[PDB]
């Protein structure tokens, strides 16, 4: 049973800045039979460096691999733009590939606080018998954030799904979504609905709110 | 111009088996190497199976080797996959490449081609159209945006004005709810002098369904 | 001869077949061992033939050992009392018993650096060449090429050789005559040296009015 | 007297089928220089003379190769200690034709003096 | 002078994995005068590395060596069975030869108890004057374990040897012997002999004794 | 075709003087490199001394420089060792070996062969053979042996039932006693169903003093 | 733009002992355009090491640098009497060439305590109107010592300079001066001038002080 | 043979300006490169700017691009530096050196060829002698000497007695005052029982003044 393991699991570092990311095996591996793939998200992966320290064809000469036995790394000698995404390594043995849980590449931005917003569910929504209310986290960094739902000060959980936005091309921001689905009796069982937001960026939470209209 | 083509999008219900094929043109399959790795959505890689065109031999992960098959057919350079007793943890994306690695005392040699990856989603719910409801705005950017609640299957498009609005536009992704129905938002940020004049419609297209809607925004009290 | 290096190394066996090369070559030389009917027939190559044939007496390859020992090139005067001009061109004996044989005397030797492989190559290219003209012409070549003998080699000959000062300037315009009428003869090897005499032509008679006669 | 099918599709093709080739050890091409000069240095022979080269070169045919065929000839054991002392003079009397090249194979014939008379009593006369 | 350590003194590890053995110089050696050698029971020594890292003919390419001026580290890629043996680094310098103390490789064994037996001295032996009494703990494993002595509840000590087996080929434990020694006048002056048996193996100790006299 | 060939076993007692060949053959010594290393029991390598023919000079380790010599015979193809003022620290096995490394811009090279050691034991004791007492076992898997206590010198060969016991045997090194006799054990795990059947003789040779002694082993016998 | 560190700053060593010198950037160099240079007091820099690892033409084979990125070794492989000064790594890129602040190697000296004198000023200075006064530290080890003016025991600061012996070649020891500077005002307003040495070689601090 | 020659000591007031050459002979200039580092006296160095005449373009650190200029001679083989707006941070000594990396896909190539260095100080004060005051001794071993102090500029001399004594010879690096004055000390090691017979008298050329003073060390009491 071959077990692969990469650190970090995220990682967030600037333009022309040096990523080293690591791989580790449970066992020895050949290292001819090494491998190290990017993707890239909604492409299919693009084969980077094999056999540790060989680049495939076109692949540009700031990317390198090294490593042995049971520890391999991917150096990258000043990132590209387009150098931020997903990286898998791959191990092979016995014709027997095994792959990663890959290390994801981040902008390092400068720290950003969000713009908070929150939507009552529209009154078209509540004519379906359901009830979705919506609270917006836009443009900022870093990923990391906490949002919690009180209604009335009830704290409210299992009830909630975040999505999270990729790294827009151009801010380097992230955004979040957090859509809160209720029935419609525990939604007009209560007068105050609020959104709490927590962030890096935020030097104190920040709670939007509003009543039954 | 060596391209390889996988089969389409595919949906079957828990307990059925689906194929996946991937055809191979400006080369032959006999010189090539060709596996099957899948990604959950939002997961990492899996690898499944493979096949070694130099030796004529299938290999399979010994997770899915009592329930998987492959077979690769050199006369049509075409090579399948079969994958039965689905259930909704088979839910994922499923591309062939080429991770075959040859070894010599000279040196090593490897290819890297893949194809273009095929959508599959494994659920007991039946084809359903999308309801879109707005969201309305009411400190000094305002934002707005339309909820698409309630759909199945994946995917689903999403532009604004025609594809007039793109400075701001986040669209999210979509989030699997318990009733087995897909639930997504879009939103986009917008100047608070625009809340009065310009119109916000919101152009979602969800192609399973044939239901493609234009959603007028309207800011209120 | 015997090698007492069997390693693995992939740098070993390349100099290890170059060696055998070196081996192979001197095994190959030991081996050796309109009116024109109105003309004359001479044995043009006599002279040399009788300089190859005075080597084979003993001693005489030491006293070319010996004169040679600290310079390049020196005069040499033979037992039967001639005169003649001797010169070494390579040496490969002190590149091999100096820096190789002790290394592959012992049972794992080690090359690092393959830059020493490429320039061993370098050095014994000339010699494997010289076997490969001697091989197909019996030992007797003609003309003279540059792996015989350099133009800098030439011209060294030329400037020390016992000719007019007239001479000198006239061969040395026009060397790649000389190397067409020049005969390059194999005469022995032994006592770790080989040695083979080259024939040169000295021209006696120079700008005296010469005159062409067509006829048809 | 060469084997480069084997080196070539066991060593090189199957890596250079690929679209990414890497090759480690440099040592690795020294040696595809070794091997392929041989053929390089006999090619370049038959090109100036149309397939008919005499004598035969060292490139052609080397001596540990000759005497393995001297050796095996069906000749007579005199004629074989008498091409054997004096190879170099086989070679002049030799000629190297250039048969055919096909089915992954290169084929050339030799064609080699034998001496069906030796050691009679020989003179030369000279004239004036 | 030239001075050695290595790190570690024991290695205990499974086949398969990767070895890694350090070797340290007093001051720097010239990397070609620098070599590793290996030691198994009842041989001479074998070359492995010389010229810190270049391999000797006919050893497999899994073993690697590299280091400059003080640090080198012997690599094995993937420990084979027959590489469980003594390694020792060797240093030179102007022909003057200095060997480091050795690390030694171990099986890596699951933790096991040790079998616990006492013997009398022989009656035969007695009659010589001189009593030997013997503790066991056989088949045993970590390394490390610990025999005490007491005699009549009386602590002994300086009166005891102890003799360890080679890692047996099969179960990959060790055995231990120890042998008390005490004249018959000695020994007839107290009732109860105590072997008190410590090991990992052992949540708590387990000791076997005898009276004098019981047969 | 490279071989050493040491002399044999020497037994020396303290103060005297212990010489100790190592015979080349099927090779010359004139090019070759011969060092003496030795192992104390139990303990590292410890370097002594050496001969390198390629230069034809001899090297000694400071520690042993007032006591130690080296000689080369290249007509016999023959390297001795001499070393007096023998202490009981100097028990050890010897070893003739090629630690030669000859060094050029090139590269390395060097050899790898060895004699088949010397055991050279020094101690005042003389030679006295091995006495033997039995080790009767009684829970329910028995453990049964030998004793082997004074004798002198090594070895001793210990087998059980003339070599028909296998399986369960731990034989025990001999250790050195303080009264300069040696001493071990020899023990074998056996199932305790087997203490009234199965008859256990242990089987003692000490070839220096050809004393053979036949134990018989039994549980209890009381 | 471009800023580079070296660690330690300051590096004793004796003879024979593996020098490992360190320079790391504040951003990525170009590997080829890195460099070590040397420097001893009184002469322009001697270029040694360029691209890490390539020695230039008569370098001693014992210099060998390494690195990459950020991160660059300078190793000098059993230091020799003339390797004893100041090592500077030089960065570049688009031709902008930017230097550390280098690490001075000096000579590993078994510790040595110095000898203390203190100098009272020259009556014909005096008839000037200024005082100097010299506290003197001869021939100690290490470098790092502390000197402390005390004037009727009251500490003085801002009026003292201390000016500093390179290593002597023969006894590799130290010397200082440290020159306060008085008016004549000042200077006859007090009797008791001390001058506090605290240093490696000193169990405890030793004074030399004097009368007027 | 290649050699490079610098211009004189120079000493300008603050504000002034300065000219420095840097000579190149036996070589051309249009093949080598040519830079210019300062170092302050007891700092670290400093890169100020550089000229490539393989590409002939000017190169200036941002700390000095608003007032430092650099001129190349091709025809004379030498190159000039010029800075104005002198302040006290500037004096140091220059050099001149060839930096300049050449860069092909075979390998690299770089020079190493330096001048003497020239000293520039800048200071309001005019060139004046010092004083000399001696410091004299009064239980083993015994220390004296002689103090420099109030000169400008560098440098200054002091031997004893003419070069007889070098044993315990301590001659301190010149100190800048307050006063723009700098400032040494230089003493030796003598034996206290060698006070009473020889005698000490410190020899100091000042060759920017031309003064030169000895000075004898006596004990008082």
């Amino acid at each position: 049973e071959i077990v692969l393991t990469q650190s970090p699991g995220t990682l967030s570092l600037s333009p022309g800045e040096r990523a080293t990311l690591s791989c580790r095996a449970s066992q020895i591996v050949s290292r001819n039979h090494l491998a190290w793939y990017q993707q890239k998200p909604g492409q299919a992966p693009r084969l980077l460096i094999f056999g540790a320290s060989s680049r495939a064809t076109g692949i540009p000469v700031r990317f390198s691999g090294s490593g042995s036995g049971t520890d391999f790394t991917l150096t990258i000698n000043g990132l590209a733009p387009e150098d931020f995404a997903v990286y898998y390594c791959l191990s092979s043995d016995s014709s027997i590939f095994t792959f990663g849980q890959g290390t994801k590449v981040d902008f390092k931005r400068t720290v950003a606080a969000p713009s908070v917003f929150i939507f009552p569910p529209s009154d078209e929504q509540l004519k379906s018998g359901t009830a979705s209310v919506v609270c917006l986290l836009n443009n900022f960094y870093p990923r990391e954030a906490k949002v919690q739902w009180k209604v009335d000060n009830a704290l409210q959980s299992g009830n909630s799904q975040e999505s999270v936005t990729e790294q827009d091309s151009k801010d380097s921001t992230y955004s979040l979504s957090s859509t809160l689905t209720l029935s419609k009796a525990d939604y007009e069982k209560h007068k105050v609905y609020a959104c709490e937001v927590t962030h890096q960026g935020l030097s104190s939470p920040v709670t939007k709110s509003f009543n039954r209209g | 111009q060596v391209q390889l083509v996988q089969s389409g999008a595919e949906v079957k219900k828990p307990g059925a088996t689906v194929k996946v094929s991937c055809k191979i043109s400006g080369h032959t399959l006999i010189k090539l190497s060709i596996h099957w790795v899948r990604q959950a959505p939002g997961k990492g890689l899996e690898w499944m199976g493979g096949y070694e065109g130099e030796v004529d031999e299938i290999f399979y992960a010994q997770k899915f080797q009592h329930r998987l098959t492959v077979i690769a057919d050199t006369a049509t350079d075409t090579v399948y996959m079969e994958l039965g007793r689905l259930t909704s943890d088979d839910t994922a994306v499923y591309f062939c490449g080429t991770l075959g690695v040859t070894v010599t005392e000279a040196g090593l040699g490897i290819d890297d081609y893949w194809g273009q990856g095929t959508l599959v989603t494994v659920s007991s719910a039946s084809t359903k159209g999308p309801s879109v409801f707005p969201l309305a705005p009411s400190g000094g950017t305002a934002a707005l945006g339309c909820l698409v609640k309630d759909y199945f299957p994946e995917p689903v498009t999403v532009s604004w004005n025609s594809g007039a609005l793109t400075s701001g536009v986040h669209t999210f992704p979509a989030v699997l709810q318990s009733s087995g129905l897909y639930s997504l938002s879009s939103v986009v940020t917008v100047p608070s002098s625009s809340l009065g004049t310009q119109t916000y419609i919101c152009n979602v297209n969800h192609k399973p369904s044939n239901t493609k809607v234009d959603k007028k925004v309207e800011p209120k009290s | 001869k015997e090698i007492k290096c069997n390693g693995t190394d992939a740098k070993v066996k390349l100099i290890k077949q170059e060696l055998d090369k070196y081996k192979n070559a001197v095994t190959e030389l030991q081996l050796l061992m309109f009116l024109g009917f109105l003309l004359g027939v001479g044995s043009a190559i006599a002279s040399g033939v009788a300089v190859s044939k005075v080597l084979h007496l003993e001693g005489e390859v030491n006293k070319i050992k010996s004169a040679l020992l600290s310079t390049n090139k020196a005069v040499v005067s033979l037992s039967n009392g001639v005169s003649v001009l001797t010169s070494k061109v390579l040496d490969l004996k002190n590149y091999i018993d100096k820096q190789l044989l002790p290394i592959v005397n012992k049972q794992s030797c080690s090359i690092p650096n393959i830059e020493t492989v490429i320039e061993f190559q370098q050095k014994n290219n000339r010699l494997l060449e010289i076997t490969r003209e001697f091989s197909v012409n019996a030992g007797v070549t003609t003309p003279v090429s540059t792996y015989m003998l350099t133009n800098s080699e030439l011209l060294s000959l030329i400037n020390d050789m016992p000719i007019t000062n007239d001479q000198k300037k006239l061969m040395s315009n026009n060397v790649q005559i000389v190397r067409q009428q020049s005969y390059s003869i194999m005469s022995i090897i032994k006592e770790e040296v080989l040695a083979y005499v080259v024939q040169l032509p000295l021209y006696g008679v120079i700008d005296t009015p010469c005159w062409k006669l067509h006829t048809s």
